[PDB]
């Protein structure tokens, strides 16, 4: 169906300046004469339409009284103000506005502000400024920077923040963070909403004010209807309303421009005429006829003297041209002329107090070039010229002492101050981006004639408007509403489209062609075919233009492919983004010009060859040289530092040596030359960043150092050989060049005092801002600390320390590195990753852990090179020397599955035995049936190292049938690392062997005193590894710990995560007691598959024979893991990034079959699950996760809790957290595996505990903020593993599919680890203290060379010679194994020595002392009671003891997450005790506060009540711990105090409060 | 030199300087089958090419061990680049040799310079060189330390691994004529020693730590009693930015400049 | 390389830049500059019709491995006339065999 | 690595032998310089061919 287009047939070509009228009918009295050799028109001041009679002016007392405060210094409004207060405040309609210029557009602007600032009203304060934003998207950069004045000084009074927009992307959106009005250009907010940076605030986003709306008609136009469709299609598909106002100017096609804006017509589309311009204006064009160009000039001039010459004395004229230059120029010669003719005395008449105003104001004045023109009326106003000086004519000029301003366009944007005639002298500018002399926009000129006429004393504006004859008529047209606004957007119609593909919201060619009816260009196209290209022919063929869209979609697209841009295929028509894509969306460049830097880009560029690859840019296709400057060139180009290849007349050497000339701050003299130098610098900035990103990915380290510095350079304006204290604009750049003539390193002068600065420079004074300034600089201290994982892999973990002062003036927010992690060459990036250092967290080290490959010729070093993303020479590199790196053994291949004939139920003996498993299954997995003769049929340890879902359950139920089948009342053990698992499989196992086998299946909970009965009494005893860690402690004692048969520890490779030391101790005092107890304790661990499974079988005594370590490939149903990197290094923006890719993941992987969505937070699984389901809103298959039907859903509906998880859940998409009750999430686990929903998006913590698994697991964003370092710390990969083998349904799928969402830093390291099985490494020699203290006080260890005999038996032992620089080990002889163990086992016992937990005599015996004692009875950190016996005395009471025991170090584990700290800052001026600095950083205050709200029976957060519950499991230990150790102390008061703690933290009241508060249903009314 | 615009067209050619990194040539003749076997591994050579330039000799001091059970091959393992200024003909080396706690590991083996021209002989200005730093430092044993020539021959490197004689030793040693043919010099006062290339293993490389490598243009900033300590870095290139300070410093600022300039609003920006 | 360095610098290749690689390479540098480039660049499988020259001419056929309008001219034999000149006594020590002297011509240069 | 060692076989010298037998049938009548330039046409044929292997 699709048919290629020409595009470039189709667009515009004179850009802002196409008219699509062809007549042009003028008011009436608007007579036109040839003069001499240009025709003037006069169009007379066209009188104000009468008044309505009932309209009138409204006062500011009639509007609502939350708007009165803007409209400061107004008694009424303007008669525009007054037609349309009622749809700007109290209608929430889309408006468009089409007022004539200067007619008080931007208090219609305020109006609308008002209405949405007086939406959050905040009763008794002022305004809730943190529930919304506004954006005003102004076309002119000035513009912006003067209303960001005008909307400060009205929203002063609300505390509104307004700022404007500037910056790098991160100033931007902490800009947008901190913000409510947000004053930006069009290009800005694109390039914000391209590259994501307001992506967290656009549910904040309700009002978006679009001034000057005609910039529709500028080839400026399609960033315009991007923003517009873009923000349409966001309130079409993601439904929450953004109010749209258009500001435009009286120009036809406005319906159309109302239609763009969803506007009604009705209500909201206002046109105002000419006529109701303020100052009605009486507008003359010259247009000069003569064809000799220096004629033209001439007769120009004097038409500037003539029109000057007829408003002498009467009137302040305002003359705008169009350089800066020529700014002075033509003062200068209408200052000559006026003396020539004698004409001079007319504008100053002796009216001594003006003439001597301007006199005595011009003897002050610094700028020699306005001190010639001020003692007469004349005057200057450019953007050059200073601060003060413009200033100064400002205010001259609006107290009528300038006769004639002269000035550039810039006045006319920057300042409001109007004069009574205004002559536009030329039309004609030079526009770099075209290369020639161009016309003046619509937006300009419509902007320089809104100055005319000043509203205080004029009562008629006289504009002249001098231009050539031909185009004279342009300009009537557009002054006079007749200049039709049309759509550019054929011209950037394949950047549009590709900015939102990027983005997401187009997919594929009907969303593109969904996107492309939001535009300007289908409205225009569907009103107007003609001038479109399309036939009459076509619109009757193609009546809502559907045709005509997918050409144009399939063009661009054709445009994106060949460029490379877009993976298209026209047999679908989908659409995927490239990461030159994102690049080229992300930094505004065309889609030439990144197919340039496909082309060009190799990672062998020099500094010579980057500059032509920039010059040959598509950007700059329009410069051309130019002879009249190439005697200029030629003298920057024996200048430029950097040589050009190419001869001078060649337009990329011109572009080369503009940027080499800007960047070495060379003076040009050529007025076209320094503006093709502003415009290739002004696009050279993201042109280098967008081939640094491009370069950076590619992973060219040579190449990213040169463009990172070029960016670098590019920004600051020196070359990186000059002094980084040119960064700092605020030194003298005298002493700057006396540090650059005294050539020593930089880094130097970070060595000296501020006395030997000051002297080294010979610049005593300076010498200590020179010392100030050298230590504001960025520099980051890094340190490495890396661990050979595998053979293939390392992981670095680098500490960043900032060593440099900050100062918020110089670094801001916040300051961005990159962490480059490079091979020897330094040629390839093996890891690169986004560094963020803020304010907050400056002098406190940074802990970065990735994760580098290693390939096989082993290289000497890598190289971490932490630079700054804006600071030039800050880069601080780090040799990661591999010198000693002792590489793990490449390690021995997985056990094969042998195909066995699948094994039949009647494999196993006995009948009670198949009894169990007949309708389960006919035949075994593979796994199992390999496994099955080793397990079953023999008794030896067994290992069986199968991936999560291989159903290695059933093997450890093998070694249970075994060892009932050798004697009934044997005892199997089952230890599970998380607790949930373990509830699972007491489910399982109560069902399968109590039920049906009669065998006792207990599950051990946290109590010694019942486990040993549950120990004695059950047959299968699951447990936790700190359950049965505090029965094994006393193992000789335990009769029932030794004598059991069977120790199944499922998923042994949870030993090299967090609480896995603990599993690891229990399984080597499990190994140790079966070499000891006459008869042996025989291991089965299971384990998902590890790389390292002969050190696990070794530790556990498997042989190599039974030990079954499979392959993750091995799966029963074949495991599809999908890794998508997103490569948004702010994690709020990647996680809500993420949003639409989870839908689109859950459509392109399983449209029909169940999905899990795996995300970081309690709180992030309800915004996904909201936005999932409006996603599937958007589009029209809505409720297609609820599988089931409504009438079904209403038994399992009723019986929730959370409202809008029934919200979630009639739409077919339920959610899982911990806040949830195990009612809820039970529930929703059953509508889950039922196929009633689809999709369940469950938080990160419960991938332990689901009693289900899906065909589908989404995994968005592995990475969770820890709130006590601040830092996003990844997922450890057992918990991605667990997610992973989520995706396991055995029957009813054939494949189950995985897509991970990460981070791109994070997703090599998924790569690797995902689908090679996994090495798993012992963390005991961090966690040492609690196991050693526990083998004192049972007499294992009683001397240090028993503690070294007991260290032989862990996991620890058997890896530290098989990984040793894991363990900072540096060889695996026995001098080196046994002096580290000796060194281990010398620090833990001093830590017990000095902990007073044991006694060491002859500085070999070892012996419990009471504190030990204490330590290992109750199960507590041995740091926890040295802080209590050392923290309690004999005067502690519960006041004091609850900080006693918060300060246990068996709460530092409590989850601080963000949002976590105010209202806990709100718990702290509750509670019945208050904190000495309470910081809410801290775990321990936390702890603090949540027991004073247990015990003060609060109401609580169910995030918090859910970390409650996890203090008041680990209280009652603590608190009898506090009891035995006042009891050894002698104590009799603080015991007796501590025994009132554990009776009230059990019945949650307090000491001072009465003793009935115990009793259930009672409150404080029966107190009293 | 020209100093204006010779060093741009030679900054030119020295930005393709990797393109001679995949054309190596090694001249195996001449070789006396009896003395060591140098590995010299080609991550090093092709970064010593591209650093270099095609007229002035650079020059590094190369570093390295013997393989294990393998005493009569010399594995180069690291070029030390120094402060040195070259001429086409000579470098001119400090006199302090690279010390540093990476190169106590290893043994010095000698140094690799370029030349811009393949010779079928040894310089004489390299084994006087070679001599004097003999002479001057007792860790530089003749039969072990060599000379590398990086020699440029189009489109391509020519290396040859040269020793020094007893004879050549002596005579380097009394030798004070500079010129390209001093009295008394024989081509008995070198023997061509087997030097071959490795994908096996790699090098690395040591920079100054203060300053960088190139002193060619900052060349009454290099005494030759110069010191300096090292640092585990890549070096830079020979017409990198930091090596040609008077290139990018010397430029007047920008006084009264930007006042009669465009304006141009960066939109964008 | 200059080549590659000709076409960056806008520059045609002229006989500088190729005066010091005269008459050396297979092919010739000499085809280079020869006037029928775009008619010789057309001929392609020259060498076995060359080859099979011989079953249709009658005589025969060395240098039939060879064309020296593609491949140039692969030796030089005026050395060779040189050394023979110089190496037989000179244009005197040869003209004592010839009966020169009972011809009366003073010089050799100008006879024909 | 290797060495490379070149001869001339039997059936180009066996050739080149008939080559001088057809230069030997000239008549009598037949000037010396056609023979002197047929035997310089072979020997250049023979030589510019196997340039390296004749030695």
């Amino acid at each position: 169906p699709r048919q290629v287009l020409d595009l470039e047939d189709l667009v515009f070509t004179q850009g802002s300046h196409f008219m699509a009228n062809k007549r042009c009918q003028l008011p009436d009295g608007s007579f036109r004469r040839q003069r001499k050799g240009y025709e003037e028109v006069h169009v007379p001041a066209l009188k104000p339409k009468p008044f309505g009679s009932e309209e009138q002016l409204l006062p500011v007392e009639k509007l609502p009284k939350y708007a009165q405060a803007g409209f400061e210094g107004f008694k009424t409004l303007n008669r525009i103000q007054s037609k349309l207060y009622r749809a700007a405040l109290e209608t929430d309609e889309n408006l468009l506005l089409c007022a004539p210029t200067g007619a008080g557009k931007t208090n219609v602007a305020l109006m609308c502000m008002l209405r949405e600032i007086g939406k959050h009203i905040n009763m008794d304060g002022t305004i809730n400024v943190d529930d919304f934003k506004i954006i005003y998207i102004a076309p002119m950069r000035s513009l912006v920077q003067e209303m960001v004045g005008s909307f400060g000084k009205r929203l002063a009074t609300y505390g509104i923040t307004v700022a404007e927009l500037t910056g790098d992307h991160q100033l931007c959106k902490e800009e947008i963070s901190a913000t409510q009005i947000i004053v930006c250009t069009p290009e800005k907010w694109d390039i914000i909403t391209r590259k994501g940076g307001e992506r967290t605030y656009t549910q904040l986003v309700r009002l978006i004010i679009l001034d000057e709306i005609h910039l529709l008609h500028d080839d400026r136009g399609p960033v315009l209807e991007a923003l517009v469709a873009r923000a349409i299609r966001n309130i079409e598909m993601t439904q929450e309303d953004v109010r749209l106002i258009g500001l435009s100017a009286t120009l036809p096609n406005y319906e159309d421009v109302a239609t763009f804006l969803r506007v009604d017509p009705a209500k909201g589309l206002f046109y105002f005429d000419n006529s109701f311009r303020p100052v009605p204006l009486e507008q003359t064009y010259v247009g000069i006829t003569e064809k000799k160009a220096i004629k033209r000039f001439q007769i120009m001039n004097e038409i500037v003297y003539e029109k000057i010459m007829e408003h002498a004395g009467k009137n302040q004229v305002l003359v705008f041209v169009h350089s800066r230059k020529e700014t002075g120029k033509t003062a200068r010669a209408i200052r000559d002329m006026c003396l020539e003719k004698d004409t001079l005395g007319l504008f100053l008449r002796e009216g001594s107090a003006s003439t001597e105003v301007l006199r005595t104001e011009a003897e002050q004045c610094k700028n020699l070039e306005l001190k010639d023109l001020l003692p007469y009326g004349f005057a200057i106003h450019h953007a050059g010229m200073t601060r003060v000086d413009r200033t100064l004519v400002e205010d001259l000029f609006a107290d009528k002492h300038i006769q004639v301003l002269v000035s550039t366009a810039t006045l006319a944007w920057g300042v409001n101050l109007p004069a009574h005639t205004v002559i536009i002298k030329g039309t004609q500018v030079y526009s770099p981006e075209k290369g020639r002399w161009t016309e003046l926009g619509a937006l300009d000129i419509l902007q320089m004639l809104g100055r005319a006429g000043r509203p205080q004393y004029d009562t008629k504006g006289e504009g002249i408007l001098i231009t050539s004859h031909g185009e004279l008529q342009y300009y009537l047209s557009l002054l006079n509403q007749q200049l039709p606004i049309e759509s550019q957007m054929v011209s950037k119609l394949p950047d549009m489209l590709n900015a939102e593909i990027v983005l997401g919201n187009v997919q594929n060619a009907k969303d593109a062609v969904n996107w492309l009816g939001y535009a300007y260009l289908y409205i225009r196209m569907l009103r107007s075919p003609t001038l479109y290209g399309i036939s009459h022919d076509d619109l009757k063929g193609d009546p809502l233009l559907d045709q005509r869209r997918l050409d144009l979609v399939h063009t661009a697209a054709l445009m994106l492919d060949k460029n490379n841009l877009v993976k298209y295929d026209k047999k679908t028509g989908n659409f995927q983004v490239t990461e030159l894509g994102r690049i080229a969306s992300h930094y505004y460049i065309t889609n030439d010009t990144v197919q340039t830097y496909n082309q060009l880009l190799k990672p062998t560029l020099s500094e010579i060859e980057l500059f032509r690859v920039f010059s040959l840019s598509s950007e700059f296709k329009n410069i051309t040289v130019r002879e009249e400057e190439k005697l200029e060139l030629q003298k920057l180009l024996e200048r430029v530092p950097i040589p050009v290849k190419e001869s001078i007349e060649e337009p990329s050497a011109k572009i080369n040596v503009l940027l080499q000339a800007f960047i070495s701050q060379l003076k040009l003299e050529g007025f076209a030359l320094m503006a093709d130098m502003v415009y290739v610098t002004q696009s050279a900035g993201r042109l280098m960043r967008a081939i640094f990103e491009i370069v950076l990915n590619r992973g060219w380290a040579q190449l990213t150092d040169k463009t990172l510095n070029l960016c670098k350079m590019i920004d600051k304006r020196m070359w990186q050989s000059m002094c980084p204290l040119r960064q700092f604009r605020k030194l003298p750049e005298e002493v700057v060049k006396k540090i650059e003539k005294k050539n020593f390193p930089f880094e130097r002068l970070y060595d000296l005092n501020h006395n030997e600065i000051g002297e080294l420079i010979r610049m005593p004074k300076m010498g200590k801002t020179i010392h100030k300034y050298v230590h504001l600089f960025p520099k980051l201290e890094l340190s490495v600390h890396l661990q050979p994982i595998t053979r293939s892999t390392l992981k670095v973990e680098l500490t960043i320390t900032p060593d440099f002062q900050w100062d918020e003036k110089v670094h801001g927010s916040s300051e961005a590195f990159w962490i480059l992690v490079e091979d020897v060459d330094s040629e390839v990036i093996l890891h690169h990753e986004y560094f963020l250092l803020k304010a907050k967290y400056a002098q406190d080290e940074h802990l970065i852990t990735f994760f580098v490959p290693v390939f096989e010729p082993l290289p000497p070093q890598y190289f971490i090179r932490v630079v700054s993303d804006r600071w030039l020479s800050c880069e601080t590199q780090l040799p990661v020397s591999f010198r000693h790196l002792i590489l793990p053994e490449k390690y021995p291949p997985p056990t094969e599955l042998l195909d066995l004939q699948p094994l039949p139920v009647s494999a196993l003996r006995n009948s009670a035995f198949e009894s169990l498993y007949q309708d389960k299954f006919p035949f075994f997995n593979p796994i199992q049936t390999q496994v099955f003769n080793t397990v079953y049929n023999s008794d030896d340890n067994v290992f069986v190292g199968a991936p999560t879902g291989s159903g290695k359950t059933i093997c450890a139920e093998f070694a249970i049938l075994r060892m009932l089948l050798q004697s009934s009342e044997g005892r199997c053990v089952y230890i599970t690392p998380m607790e949930a698992l373990a509830e699972q499989v007491y489910m399982d196992w109560y069902e399968k062997f109590q039920d049906r086998l009669n065998k006792k299946v207990v599950l051990l909970t946290g109590e010694t005193s019942t486990d040993l009965k549950l120990l004695g009494k059950g047959n299968i005893i699951i447990s936790t590894p700190e359950k049965w860690d505090i029965l094994s402690r006393r193992w000789k004692q335990r009769k029932n710990v030794q004598n059991i048969n069977l120790f199944v520890v499922d998923e042994v490779h949870l030993i090299g995560g967090e609480n896995g030391p603990v599993l690891e101790v229990i399984c080597s005092r499990m190994r140790y007691i079966s070499s000891q107890i006459e008869r042996p304790i025989r291991i089965v661990a299971l384990s998902s598959s590890l790389s390292n499974a002969k050190d696990v079988a070794h530790w556990l005594g498997c042989s190599a024979t039974s030990t079954f370590n499979f392959h993750p490939n091995v799966r029963p149903v074949p495991l599809e893991l999908h890794i998508q990197g997103f490569n948004i290094s702010h994690t709020q923006t990647r996680l809500l990034s993420m949003a639409k890719p989870v839908y689109h993941a859950i459509t392109k992987h399983s449209p029909k079959k169940p999905v899990i969505v795996f995300v970081p937070s309690r709180k992030q699984t309800r915004l996904t699950a909201i936005d999932i389901l409006t996603t599937c809103a958007a589009d029209i298959q809505r409720q297609r996760f609820l599988h089931c039907t409504e009438k079904d859903l209403i038994p399992y509906l009723e019986k929730l809790s959370d409202s809008t998880l029934k919200e979630t859940l009639l739409n077919g998409v339920g959610y899982l957290h911990e806040g949830l009750s195990p009612m809820e999430r039970r529930l929703v686990e059953q509508l889950f595996s039922s196929g009633a929903i689809q999709v369940v998006v469950a938080s990160r913590s419960l991938c332990w505990g689901m009693n289900v698994a899906a065909h589908l697991v989404i995994i968005m964003d592995t990475q969770y903020y820890n709130g006590k370092i601040h830092a996003y710390v990844d997922y450890p990969i057992y918990d991605v593993l667990q997610m992973v083998g989520h995706a396991n349904r055995p029957l009813q799928d054939d494949e189950g599919r995985c897509v991970i969402m990460c981070q791109g830093s994070k997703k090599d390291f998924f790569k690797k680890f995902l689908y090679e099985p996994l090495p798993v490494e012992s963390h005991l020699d961090h966690c040492m203290h609690d196991h050693f203290n526990a083998e004192i006080v049972t007499k294992t260890i009683e001397n240090k060379q028993d503690a070294v005999d007991y260290l032989t038996w862990t996991f620890l032992y058997r890896r530290m010679t098989q990984n040793p620089n894991y363990y900072n080990l540096q060889g695996i002889s026995h001098r080196h194994l046994s002096d580290h163990l000796s060194e281990l086992v010398e620090q833990t016992l001093s830590d017990l020595e000095q902990s007073k937990c044991i006694s060491i005599e002859d500085e070999m015996d070892v012996a419990p002392l009471n504190l030990g004692m204490i330590a290992a009875y109750y199960y507590i950190n041995y740091t926890t009671i040295e802080l209590f016996s050392m923290s309690l005395n004999a005067k502690t009471k519960v006041r004091g003891l609850i900080e006693i025991i918060s300060n246990a170090a068996e709460y530092e584990n409590i989850p601080i997450r963000h949002h976590e700290d105010n209202l806990l800052r709100q718990l702290a001026q509750k509670v019945p005790h208050k904190l000495n600095n309470p910081k809410f950083n801290d775990p321990h205050v936390k702890t603090n506060l949540l027991l004073q709200a247990h015990l003060s029976r609060m109401q609580l957060s169910a995030e918090l009540q859910s970390d409650t519950e996890e203090i008041l499991s680990k209280a009652i230990r603590l608190i009898q711990a506090c009891v035995d150790v006042l009891s050894s102390n002698g104590w009799l008061s603080p015991a007796l105090a501590a025994m009132e703690l554990a009776q009230m933290v059990t019945q949650a009241m307090w000491s001072k409060d009465s003793y009935l508060k115990q009793l259930p249903h009672f409150t404080s009314e029966h107190i009293k | 030199f020209s100093s204006k615009t010779e060093w741009r067209v030679r900054a030119i050619s020295a930005a393709n300087l990797h393109l001679r990194t995949n054309h190596i040539y090694v001249s195996s003749d001449d070789i006396k089958e009896t003395g060591y076997t140098y590995i010299l591994p080609k991550n090093v050579l092709k970064k010593f090419i591209c650093i270099s330039d095609l007229r002035a000799q650079i020059a590094g001091y190369l570093y390295g061990v013997s393989p294990p059970d393998n005493p009569q091959v010399k594995e180069i393992r690291c070029i030390v680049m120094v402060p040195q200024w070259g001429t086409h003909q000579t470098v001119h080396l400090p006199g302090q040799l690279p010390q540093h706690e990476y190169l106590k590991e290893m043994e010095p083996l000698g140094w690799i310079h370029t030349q811009p021209n393949e010779s079928p002989q040894l310089s004489p200005q390299d084994v006087t060189t070679h001599a004097k730093i003999m002479a001057d430092n007792p860790s530089w044993d003749g039969e072990k330390t060599i000379i590398i020539t990086c020699s440029f021959t189009p489109g391509s490197c020519t290396l040859t691994a040269y020793k020094l004689t007893p004879s050549g030793y002596e005579w380097g040693r009394q030798n004070t004529d500079k010129g390209n043919n001093p009295k008394g010099y024989l081509p008995s006062h070198y023997e061509r020693v087997q030097m071959l290339l490795s994908d096996r293993f790699l090098g690395f490389f040591m920079v100054p730590a203060q300053s960088s490598w190139n002193y060619n243009f900052m060349g009454v900033r290099h005494d030759p009693n110069m010191k300096y300590e090292l640092q585990l870095a890549n070096p830079k290139e020979f017409y990198h930015e930091v090596h040609r300070p008077s290139h990018f410093l010397n430029f007047a600022l920008l006084q009264e400049g930007e006042v009669y300039s465009a304006d141009r609003e960066d939109l964008y920006a | 390389l200059k080549r590659q360095e000709a076409i960056a610098q806008n520059r045609r290749l002229t006989l500088e830049d190729l005066e010091d690689s005269w008459d050396r390479g297979i092919p010739r540098i000499n085809t280079l500059f020869q006037k029928d480039r775009h008619t010789l660049a057309y001929d392609k499988g020259w060498r076995v019709r060359t080859d099979f020259k011989q079953y249709q001419v009658l005589k025969q056929n060395p240098f039939w491995w060879t064309h020296q309008r593609h491949d140039g001219k692969l030796w030089n034999l005026n050395n060779y006339r040189t050394d023979m000149i110089q190496a037989l006594g000179g244009v005197e020590g040869i003209l004592e065999h010839t009966l020169f002297k009972g011809t009366y011509f003073p010089t050799w240069e100008g006879l024909f | 690595t290797a060495q490379c060692f070149l001869r001339v076989d039997d059936e180009s010298m066996q050739r080149f032998h008939n080559r001088v037998r057809q230069i030997l049938m000239a008549s009598g009548s037949t000037t010396f310089t056609k023979i002197v330039n047929k035997w310089n046409t072979a020997l250049i044929g023979l030589m510019t061919y196997f340039r390296e292997a004749v030695v």
